[PDB]
Order: C-alpha cells, then structure tokens, then sequence
C-alpha cells in the first residue's frame, strides 16, 4: 500500500535541485568561514526524539566541520591555511554527509563539493637578481637588443590564470634619466627591449634600465609587481 | 604609435564555477562566452586543451559553447576547460571550473549471483537466512538501495535497508518443497527511481 512511506522521507533532500551540494570560497578563507548556510536534509538530528545521525565521510585532512542540529559546515584551518597555489595545490574539496535514517535504517549520502578560488596573493619573481645585455654603438634603431626574459628566465608568479601571468614595462630611472627614452618594450608580454635611440659610445657607454614586472589580476588595485635593472654595455666599434 | 588593448571575458561564472548536467544531449549549447575589447577589434572565442576541446566546441564570432560528446557524471565529476578571447594582435586566456550534475541514470546491480539457499523445515520464526545486495553509483537519494519482494510473501521478509532475509511464518516441508522470490532492488530517485530484478531460491530440506 505504501502506507508507512512517510518514515522514509527522513534523510532525503528537503530542498529541490541536484543531488550535490556546490560552493565556493576564496583560498585562505579563514578558520569558521561557513562554507554551507544549510544542508537542508530532511529530519531532525538533535533535539528531543532525533529522526536522523549526521556525520562527515571522506573528509580528508578534516577541512571541514559539521554541526548536525543547524545542519551547518564551516572550514576547520586552524595553525595552517588553505593554500590553492603550489606546494599545497588545493583546487577543491570533496566530502560526504552520511545521514542515517534512526527509523528505518537506510543510508542516503549528500555529496559537498567545494571549489576553492585563485587569490593574487603572490607577487611576480625573477629567476635572477639582475638581468644584462651588451650592444655594439653601430646598432641601428629598432633592433632588438636583449631577450633574457624568455622562456621562464625572467619574471613567472605561481598564481593561477591573469593573476600569473607577466607585463613587463620599462620605468623612468631618476638615476639615469635617458634609459627609458633610449630603449622599449614595444610587446608588454614578451619584455624583449628594442634600441629607440641612436648610441655614441663616445658620449655615454652604459645604460641602467629599470624594467618593472606585473601581473595580470582583474582589478588593476590588485596588481602586484616586481622591480628589476637591465644593465646595457655599449662595445665598442 | 597606438597600442593595442587586450580583450577579456566578462561572464560571471569564470569568477564562480558552471554547473552542466550530465543529462545534457550532445549538440546542446551550454553557454555563450562574452568578452570586451576596448578598440572594439574583431573578436575569436576558443577552447585550448586535449581534453576541453574533445567536449567541447565554440562558435568563433558569437562565442556559443557547445557540447561534443556525453559528459557523465560517474566516470568524471569536473573539469578545469581553458577559454581563449583573441583580437588578432593577442589571444588571452582565462579557466573555468566546470562541475557535472548528476541525474539518476543507473539502476542497481546485484552481486553474488545467482541467489540460491538451503535450509531445514524447522528454521525458526525470525531466523536470518541469506543476505542480498545491490549497489547504485549515482549521488544521493538515487544512489541509496531499498530491496523488497515482488509480491511480498508470507514466509519470509526482507530488510529493506540491509537486504537480509528472515524467515517468518513456519515451513511445511510437505504443503512446499521450493520458493521462488523476486527480489527487487530500487534506488530513492524522488521522480525518476530505477530498480532492478532478482531471483532467489529457497530450497526447503526435510527432517523426517
Ligand atoms: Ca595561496
Ligand atoms: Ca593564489
Ligand atoms: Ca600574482
Ligand atoms: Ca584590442
Ligand atoms: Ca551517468
Ligand atoms: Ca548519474
Ligand atoms: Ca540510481
């Protein structure tokens, strides 16, 4: 007949919608964030005659915790953090609330998945402390004088996407005021340096161009950058 | 002289994830990706990657995503897919997470068949005699067994949770030498349950 059907119901979804529960947040969200308001399980855990047991199942590394009676999670991080970037590569997490149903006895399991965002929370690095280059004085304007930023040679952040990615722009040096009217990068993303100027190595035999490296987060107030000097030799003949 | 301004995407789910069902027919567009470009340039959306573009394509000039073969939720949950915008002076990227929903589109499957057990006349009322089970990958509700008889039947029940029979009214060896039960095996989809059939055998011996 179907008649005691009702004591089934117990531990089924009582939101409509798909099975799996879906959130995110940020990386380096901080211990008691709560990653799901409500899991929104029929039935009672807690209180004076429980009709459900709730638990957490797969829960590696116990990032998360449950409280059954508010049916809640929160991110548990204390004395560490929870790091999207290398070396801890936490993209997502995945764990399981078991809900036992006390009257019957069945099992049901309500998978959460938690996506874990890309903060632009590193700055641009140079592989080394001071980049260098040597041009002969006959070089005729528009050549391209050095190249040492290719190939992970120069700056490279370990963020995800745009927040990782490089613009390599040349900055005014109050120290050497004609650098940066003597050379450029006509190409922000390769941060090759072009000649712009005639040279004289009768008049001027080196040059200290300052070159900054940014990275590409959404909001330009985001940005981080990193500092570094291309010393230009002149040869001579 | 002029320099050229890169394009990016503004669709909001870059910033959050894209929930695609696993139910979704192959051909169906499941999103349309929207860039900005400042010189207003021309514009040509992509997809990088082995595996992003065996699943899906993009239409270049509208930017509509469609989906190339059957995503399935139980051989792979989610993807990480690489979008590209490109204005023919760049081309920039930007990933997407991309989770699959589950529908329930599996039936239970029974183990350790065939179902086939002996016992004595006198077994007692309330007696555990055999133990079935079925199991069922989809997510939650669709994935959570009940087992029944199909009728049920007056000399032995069935656990619904746990699938073990018991014995619960007295046998006759001579009114019934053999019972032949159908054991049924659904999950608890709420609209679209699916179950499964199975055979078993109680084979009754005598003492006398
Ligand atoms: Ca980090
Ligand atoms: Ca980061
Ligand atoms: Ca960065
Ligand atoms: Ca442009
Ligand atoms: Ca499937
Ligand atoms: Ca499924
Ligand atoms: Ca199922």
């Amino acid at each position: 007949q179907y008649d005691d059907d009702w004591q089934y119901e117990d531990c089924k979804l009582a939101r409509g919608g798909p099975p799996a529960t879906i959130v995110a947040i940020d990386e380096e969200s901080r211990n008691g964030t709560i990653l799901v308001d409500n899991m929104l399980i029929k039935g009672t855990a807690g209180g004076p005659d429980p009709t459900i047991e709730l638990s957490l199942k797969d829960n590696v590394d116990y990032w998360v915790l449950l409280d059954p009676v508010k049916q809640m999670l929160f991110l548990n991080s204390t004395g560490r953090v929870l790091d999207r970037d290398p070396p801890m590569n936490i993209h997502s997490i995945v764990v399981q609330v078991q809900c036992v149903n006390k009257k019957v006895g069945t099992v049901i399991y309500h998978e959460v998945r938690i996506v874990v965002r890309d903060r632009n929370d590193n700055s641009p690095t140079f592989k080394h402390e001071s980049y260098y280059a040597t041009v002969n004085e006959l070089t005729p304007v528009g050549t391209t004088i050095f190249t040492g930023f290719s190939g992970d040679n120069g700056a490279t952040d370990i963020d995800d996407g745009p927040n990782g990615q490089i613009e390599y722009v040349i900055q005014y040096n109050p120290e050497d005021p004609t650098s940066n009217d003597t050379f450029e990068i006509p190409l922000m993303l390769t941060g090759n340096v072009v000649l712009r100027k005639r040279l004289n190595y009768e008049d001027k035999t080196r040059y200290y161009v300052i070159i900054q490296a940014n990275d590409r987060a959404q909001n330009l107030n985001e940005r981080r950058t990193t500092t570094t000097t291309l010393t230009v030799d002149l040869e001579h003949h | 002289m002029q320099v050229n301004r890169l394009p990016f995407f503004t669709n909001h789910f870059f910033d959050t994830y894209l929930l695609i069902s696993e139910d979704t027919p192959v051909g169906s567009s499941v999103t349309q990706l929207l860039a900005r470009d400042m010189d207003n340039d021309p514009l040509v959306f992509g997809v990088s990657g082995e595996e992003a573009s065996r699943f899906f394509a993009v239409e270049p000039d509208t930017g509509v995503v469609w989906l190339r073969q059957p995503l399935d939720r139980e051989t792979k949950s989610e993807f990480t897919v690489e979008f590209s915008v490109s204005d023919h002076q760049g081309v920039i990227t930007r990933k997407v997470n991309i989770q699959v929903g589950d529908v329930n589109d599996n039936a239970p499957t029974f183990h350790n068949q065939p179902y086939s057990v002996r016992i004595p006349e006198n077994t007692p009322v309330g007696t555990p005699i055999f133990i079935v089970n079925a199991t069922d990958p989809d997510l939650g509700a669709g994935g959570s067994v009940l087992y029944s008889f199909q009728p049920p039947s007056p000399f032995f029940a069935i656990d619904s949770a746990r699938g073990i029979v018991t014995v619960i009214q007295e046998l006759d060896y001579e009114v019934t030498q053999a019972y032949q039960l159908t054991v049924n095996a659904t999950d608890q989809d709420k609209t679209r349950p699916l179950s499964t059939l199975a055979n078993l055998a109680i084979i009754i011996t005598d003492l006398e």
